């Protein structure tokens, strides 16, 4: 049939029990795309905002990692100019032992705790590391502008 | 064959390698010579980031080439 | 209010200078750094384009790679060793062999209990390895399989053999006879590469292919001991200065961590002092658990508590960063001559003082601007 049984099972398990604070539903055109909405973590500079993301499962999943990008503008040191995020695996690599849900929880965690020293946006990460308070306030401002509707 | 690895601090390291050696085997040679675990290092040749699985011939690294050890992600 | 020991003064000076001066602690002139980075960056420049603008684009992009201190945990341990030992004794220390930390860490503790706290200054260097087993199974015809050219770190299923080629190229027959291999070869489909760590096939097998891959994973697990999957992963040091009188022995951990922080960030965060407060016995005990546990959460928690950037312990080894493979802790120990270490630190401070500027920030900025100007100039020279 259409999609490999692992993608079908992961999709149904995600829908049956969502990740708290994360809506994740497959696209109806192509079930390898997921529309994701992550709520700004409590006590983080993105608190209050809702952030939309696209999650794509390449043909070689699960041997290739998913591809995730933000569809909502965000002032984050680990999101790049096109909204893409790196999955941030230090001193290890992606493997089929990992799942879509682990990816979703990791994105939620990187909202809750940016990592300036593994940056995709060098300028944002620099401003995050020298003037942390300034970058936090900028993040709150962009949450106001683009993430609260 | 013999290759060189340079650091930002000016240091040059000499390694005996074969062309079928992977980039990971090269990193382990650097570890044996400098005490830097393979995970804490990247390699560069001709401005390209090398991947652990690929081989020296996969990148056309020939004798006496100079790679650069990168110690910041 | 007596004076601290010379050995403790090494720690205080190393910590203070590293906080203040950062990248300057290497003692390498800024010009060297800029020229080396120019040599790294010259391929990225298109020689038919705008040369001035490509150079300024490259210089402003790779600035941090140049003027920030290293994140390599290995390079940080090397820096510490060279400050405290000097070049010659640090080379001798490096060719000393690593010992494995025992299951409860009593071999390290025993070394520590046979040196009097008042008599010596100890430097311990640790290396953590992680298991990196093969994850791919390749089903191939015998006629297409030549062990000399096959990709390394894979398991190979032929019509009549089951082989593992490790990271270094060693060929291991895994042991099943020809009929078993015929069974496995023909139970599996035609995709060529299959996963050995896919939980949906290993835990929810639904077709014979899943059961065959599962049998292969079991055959491999049952003889894991024949192989060496270890790859060097983390590095750090612990300094134990002499005490005076009946004062109890303190230890201080130093590290950098790739993609996470520098030795300078480590000192600025005082995580060295924080971990110091738990005591060397507790520290060694949890190191030993780390190297011995089979539980992923326990492994991840100890690793995060000990090696994370301060303030990130809750996320450092979570989710995608869970520590799902066994770890191995190794150590080597040497004595420190505190006089020599203090001389290396003072010589580094003399180097730092040759830089114009009033406060440490100003000398650091001199150093960085010099590196950027030397890189711009060396690129201009390489492009003629």
């Amino acid at each position: 049939a259409g999609l490999p049984r692992r993608i079908i099972k992961e999709t149904q398990r995600l829908l049956a029990e969502p990740v708290p604070g994360i809506k994740a539903e497959p696209d109806e055109s192509n079930a390898r795309y997921f529309h994701v909405v992550i709520a700004g973590p409590q006590d983080s500079p993105f608190e209050g905002g809702t952030f939309k993301l696209e999650l794509f499962l390449p043909e070689e999943y699960p041997m290739a990692a998913p591809k995730v990008r933000f569809m909502t503008k965000i002032y984050h040191p680990n999101v790049d100019k096109l909204g893409r995020i790196c999955l941030d695996i230090l001193k290890d690599k992606w493997s089929p032992a990992l799942q879509i849900r682990t990816v979703l929880l990791s994105i939620q965690a990187l909202l809750s705790a940016p990592n300036p020293d593994d940056p995709l946006a060098n300028d944002v990460a620099e401003q995050w590391k020298t003037n942390e308070a300034q970058a936090i306030e900028t993040a709150r401002a962009w949450t106001r502008l683009y993430a609260m509707n | 064959m013999q290759i060189f690895v340079k650091t930002l601090t000016g240091k040059t390291i000499t390694l005996e390698v074969e062309p079928s050696d992977t980039i990971e085997n090269v990193k382990a040679k650097i570890q044996d010579k400098e005490g830097i675990p393979p995970d804490q290092q990247r390699l560069i040749f001709a401005g390209k980031q090398l991947e652990d699985g690929r081989t020296l011939s996969d990148y056309n690294i020939q004798k006496e080439s100079t790679l650069h050890l990168v110690l910041r992600l | 209010g007596s004076l601290e020991s010379p050995g403790f003064m090494v720690h205080k000076k190393l910590k203070s200078m590293s906080q203040s001066y950062g990248v300057m602690m290497t003692g390498v002139p800024a010009e060297v750094l800029g020229q080396m980075q120019a040599e790294r960056s010259i391929p990225s420049i298109n020689k038919t384009g705008n040369l001035k603008q490509q150079i300024a684009k490259e210089v402003s992009k790779v600035c941090h790679m140049m003027t920030e201190p290293t994140q390599s945990a290995g390079q940080a341990s090397n820096d510490v060793c060279e400050l405290l030992l000097g070049k010659i004794e640090a080379e001798k220390f490096h060719f000393t062999k690593y010992e494995a930390l025992s299951a409860d860490g009593d071999n390290l503790k025993n070394v520590l209990e046979n040196t009097a706290p008042s008599s010596t200054n100890l430097l311990i260097r640790f290396e953590i390895d992680r298991e990196d087993p093969p994850i791919v199974l390749v089903k191939t015809k015998n006629e297409n399989f030549n062990p000399e050219t096959a990709v390394k770190n894979k398991i190979y299923l032929l019509e009549n053999k089951l082989y593992f080629i490790d990271k270094m190229g060693n060929l291991f027959n895994l042991g099943p006879g020809k009929k078993k291999c015929t069974q496995l070869f023909n139970a599996i489909g035609d995709s060529a590469e299959y996963s050995l760590c896919d939980p949906f096939v290993l835990e929810e097998p639904e077709k014979p292919e899943d059961f065959a891959i599962s049998e292969i994973v079991d055959i491999f697990n049952e003889q894991k001991e024949r192989f060496d999957f270890w790859i060097g992963s983390h590095s750090f040091t612990i300094y134990i200065p002499q005490t005076l009188g009946e004062s109890p022995r303190q230890f201080y951990p130093y590290q950098a961590y790739f993609g996470s922080h520098t030795l300078q960030d480590w000192f600025v965060s005082d995580k060295d002092e924080y971990l110091s407060r738990i005591g060397i016995d507790k520290y060694i005990e949890k190191l030993a658990v780390l190297g011995k546990t089979t539980n992923t959460k326990e492994r991840s928690d100890i690793y995060a508590e000990f090696f994370s950037k301060r303030g990130r312990e809750a996320f450092f080894c979570a989710h995608l960063n869970e520590k799902r493979q066994p770890l191995r802790v190794k150590f080597k120990i040497t004595e420190i001559n505190p006089e020599l270490a203090l001389k290396n630190l003072q010589e580094t401070q003399e180097f730092i003082d040759t830089h114009p500027g009033e406060n440490p920030s100003d000398k650091v900025e001199n150093y960085r601007n010099r590196a950027k100007l030397a890189m711009t100039e060396h690129l201009e020279s390489l492009l003629d």
